[PDB]
């Protein structure tokens, strides 16, 4: 289907404590494959995917001299924005830079993303038509500006469109074994009594890749949404993912309540009661 | 001056079987900024091997975080999630509950 | 890979 090379960047000023903590992270769709951490034992891009262990040394080079040049431009980034804002020299603050290109399922690129964040709000955002940036405020106004002078969104554009593009594709051909594998989830209810005459139902998903799933509780085959408990999705730390709903129910009524699960990876959307 | 309060999630990687090795999770996410301490507690003290993995974010900026370690559960064990984040009054404990 | 150019503020 569609597929997205996505990386999510932040730095931290820590006044007194040294430069700015600075981590870089890439995904492809759902699964982490690299990262940059100026604090980690190796300070430099590593992988963090085994299909990227055999990558060579001539990649790690050139990422790791791009993910230090970020750094120290964040660095810069984050004196100048105290500058316009008339923030002190003792704070600790956050500069976040997401971006990312998408594939949709006829295998061409659908589109592209670039925003900047500071204290953990927009700042500045690369527009629709990757040609030009809405600012939030006077601040990111000087910072589009300067943009627009260095011609920033071409480079950009041509990183959104072409490289990105590029490197997606190689990236699904190395970890095609697992970034194309469907998994789908197991699934199971558990009951517990909570009071004399009601009882918790509980529908689980353990080990689903990709994360998107739908999880739903119906009654009499009817929708139950305002009476359900749903836990954010959350990864199993083995690559795959968890997620449950749970409904509180007379006992005795149990098998008028179906739980619903739709995913990727299940040949026809699965029903389940206790 | 956007702070975000941490949401918490503690649980295992699969479901606890007593005796069997498995592992020990908690989830932080949500949270804003991004300098936060997560510890994993067995009978009210700090296991001292734990892995967590690379700081991201969501399209709302705000950060999520896996705290991770081996463990083996037993009846007789009790283990805990311990959060220290700006938003917090004290660090929050959350304790494990094979059934959530 | 990351892009080459990183805006400057």
């Amino acid at each position: 289907g569609s597929h997205s090379l996505k990386y999510f960047h932040t730095s931290v000023s820590r006044p007194g404590r040294g430069e700015p903590r600075f981590i870089s992270v890439g995904y492809v769709d759902d699964t982490q494959f690299v990262r940059f951490d100026n604090d980690a034992a190796s300070p430099r891009m590593v992988p963090r995917a085994p299909w990227m262990e055999q990558e060579g040394s001539e990649y790690w080079d050139r990422e790791t001299r791009s993910a230090r040049d970020t750094a120290q431009i964040f660095r810069v980034n984050l004196r100048t924005l105290r500058g316009y804002y008339n923030q002190s020299e003792a704070g600790s603050h956050t500069l976040q830079w997401m971006h990312g290109c998408e594939l949709g399922p006829d295998g061409r690129f659908l589109r592209g993303y670039e925003q900047f964040a500071y204290d953990g709000k927009d700042y500045l955002t690369l527009n629709e038509d990757l040609r030009s940036w809405t600012a939030v405020d006077t601040a990111a106004q000087i910072s589009e500006q300067k943009s627009n002078d260095a011609s920033e969104a071409e480079h950009q554009r041509a990183y959104l469109e072409d490289t990105c593009v590029e490197w997606l594709h190689k990236y699904l051909e190395k970890g095609k074994e697992t970034l194309l594998h469907l998994e789908p989830p197991k699934t199971h209810v558990t009951h517990h009594p909570i009071s004399d005459h009601e009882a918790t139902l509980r529908c689980w998903a353990l080990g689903f890749y990709p994360a998107e799933i739908t999880l739903t509780w119906q009654q009499d085959g009817e929708g139950h949404t305002q009476d359900t408990e749903l836990v954010e999705t959350r990864p199993a730390g083995d690559g795959t993912f968890q997620k449950w709903a749970a409904v509180v129910v007379p006992s005795g009524e149990e098998q008028r309540y179906t739980c619903h699960v739709q995913h990727e990876g299940l040949p026809e959307p699965v029903t389940l009661r206790w | 001056m956007i702070q975000r309060t941490p949401k918490i999630q503690v649980y295992s990687r699969h479901p606890a079987e007593n005796g069997k090795s498995n592992f020990l999770n908690c989830y932080v996410s949500g949270f804003h900024p991004s300098d936060i301490e997560v510890d994993l507690l067995k009978n009210g003290e700090r296991i001292e091997k734990v892995e967590h993995s690379d700081l991201s974010f969501s399209k709302d900026w705000s950060f999520y975080l896996l705290y991770y370690t081996e463990f083996t559960p037993t009846e007789k064990d009790e283990y805990a999630c311990r959060v220290n984040h700006v938003t917090l009054s004290q660090p929050k404990i959350v304790k494990w509950d094979r059934d959530m | 890979v990351i892009p080459l150019s990183a805006p400057t503020l």
